[PDB]
């Protein structure tokens, strides 16, 4: 949960460029397509029956914005990720029963989405900084299981 | 792998071509930097940036994947010697195949945006997971 | 499964014999207690201790495993109905197959001291992971 | 980890019967046999090439005793496992770079070994309490990754 100045610079330089209206929906949609058991938690979202159905689904886009907003909040509070995600940890663990491995999977799908959008700019060191972040978010979201 | 997965993997991986060494080396570097535990498998390598050893090994990993895509219906035979090497001789942790597979997907996403659709992403993930299953068996 | 793994699995499950259903029911009970999140897949079940529903379901699980050991070379076909059920209809998280598999190993360890050697433990682990791969495919 | 007094009593009643000279070597040995990548961390122990070589290896037995002693110390301080594992976490994460999934696997192997030794006495509720324990130990040992 501690980033060096190099890792902080990598994360912050890229994050200001992220389209917060789209990237969350892209990551959530790809999670649902690539790891189809995750659809079990989103039956209320409607048609998830094909990749095009998932990626065009308005509830997927809308929820993805909220998910990314929580990632952004975590980026603003790297030194206190457990306290930033405590309420969401209660929700996902006590109420939704999401296995915490899926937190890791969504973090890695987000990393893939960043790579897809930013290309050469998403260098191996930039990726490594983002992997520290998404691991920290996953661990904070899983805290209520511990 | 479904025929659709095989079709998806073939066109996407076909785009790699002569970039095999570069992309394989890049995926390895992404793995070593993002997941430093994986470095314990390469004490005998120079892992610093621009390492010729990482470049040469990256080409072997990528070329082995190219052979696997060519034999996607009989990957146990196409990867058999490499399965012995990884599962029996080196004893590679299965977790590390998930880590390298993720870094390969990241590399393909960064270099082949148009090809890395959600459907192709899913097919490539399944392909790499199937390769990983053979290499850990 | 290597030929040696298949031999060990056939031998151990042969010692399980007519106790398979009881062991399946016990493994489910252990899973529901140790990993209570798994209870969410069974909203229509009585999950209390001694539940007739958990007992009956354990014998169904055991029958499926017995068929798998009888057809260990062709498990994708032998278990074909269960793949659609677990992967498409129920959407069981792959992690939960690792949880049930562990509880099956714990149950076998508690009932088969002499048979559950380290080598047989390893073969049974690979067998249950292979079953899990079919049901999540 | 927090156990109720009922769960605490069950766990400790069984733990008093555990052969601390053997069970740790049995759990470590089974980890190396069932999950052979873990052998890479014990190359100095000599021959690990067959199950009988691993299980009879004197260094495996001696090391297993140390592992079991750490579990025993942890059982004495379940509510504050950092007080037992903070330095061991530094060793396993920063110095040895052990993937933390293997912490979970060793805990589950130990549960199997306890079942193997205690048979019908290792009831589903006793197992459930021990699963809480071994999960907490694994999470405490991974703290330096967090
Ligand atoms: C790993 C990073 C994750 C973050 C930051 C995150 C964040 C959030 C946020 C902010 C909400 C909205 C809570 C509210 O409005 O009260 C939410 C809800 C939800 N999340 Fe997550 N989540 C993550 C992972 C996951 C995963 C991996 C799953 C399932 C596979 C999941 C399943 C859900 C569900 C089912 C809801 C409720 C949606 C609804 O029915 O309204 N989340 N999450
Ligand atoms: C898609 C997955 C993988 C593929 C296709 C693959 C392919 C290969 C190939 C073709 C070689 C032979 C090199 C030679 O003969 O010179 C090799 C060696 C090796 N692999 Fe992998 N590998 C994969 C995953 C991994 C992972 C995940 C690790 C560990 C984190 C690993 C560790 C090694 C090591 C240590 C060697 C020996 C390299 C040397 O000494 O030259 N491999 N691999
Ligand atoms: C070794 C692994 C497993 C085997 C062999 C197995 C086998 C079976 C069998 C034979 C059935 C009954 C099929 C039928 O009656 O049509 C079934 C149903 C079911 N299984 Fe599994 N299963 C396994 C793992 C799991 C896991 C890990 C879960 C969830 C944690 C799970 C949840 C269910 C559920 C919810 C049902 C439907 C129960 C009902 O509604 O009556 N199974 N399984
Ligand atoms: C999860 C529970 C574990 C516990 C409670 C535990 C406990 C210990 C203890 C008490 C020591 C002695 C430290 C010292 O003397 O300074 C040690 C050392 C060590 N542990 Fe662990 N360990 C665990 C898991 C693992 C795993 C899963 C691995 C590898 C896969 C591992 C690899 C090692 C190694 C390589 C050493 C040093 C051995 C040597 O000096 O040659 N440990 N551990």
């Amino acid at each position: 949960v501690h980033l060096t100045p190099e890792e902080k610079s990598a994360v912050t330089a890229l994050w200001g460029k992220v389209n917060v209206d789209e990237v969350g929906g892209e990551a959530l949609g790809r999670l649902l397509v690539v790891y189809p058991w995750t659809q079990r938690f989103f039956e209320s979202f409607g048609d998830l029956s094909t990749p095009d159905a998932v990626m065009g689904n308005p509830k997927v886009k809308a929820h993805g914005k909220k998910v990314l907003g929580a990632f952004s909040d975590g980026l603003a509070h790297l030194d206190n990720l457990k306290g930033t995600f405590a309420t969401l940890s209660e929700l996902h663990c006590d109420k939704l029963h999401v296995d915490p491995e899926n937190f890791r999977l969504l973090g890695n799908v987000l990393v893939c989405v960043l790579a897809h959008h930013f290309g050469k700019e998403f260098t191996p060191p930039v990726q490594a900084a983002y992997q520290k972040v998404v691991a920290g978010v996953a661990n904070a979201l899983a805290h209520k299981y511990h | 792998l479904s025929p659709a997965d095989k079709t998806n993997v073939k066109a996407a991986w076909g785009k790699v071509g002569a970039h095999a060494g570069e992309y394989g080396a890049e995926a390895l570097e992404r793995m070593f930097l993002s997941f430093p535990t994986t470095k314990t498998y390469f004490p005998h390598f120079d892992l610093s940036h621009g390492s010729a050893q990482v470049k040469g090994h990256g080409k072997k990993v990528a070329d082995a994947l190219t052979n696997a895509v060519a034999h996607v219906d009989d990957m146990p035979n196409a990867l058999s010697a490499l399965s012995d090497l990884h599962a029996h001789k080196l004893r590679v942790d299965p977790v590390n195949f998930k880590l390298l597979s993720h870094c390969l997907l990241v590399t393909l996403a960064a270099h082949l945006p148009a090809e890395f659709t959600p459907a192709v992403h899913a097919s490539l993930d399944k392909f790499l997971a199937s390769v990983s299953t053979v290499l850990t068996s």
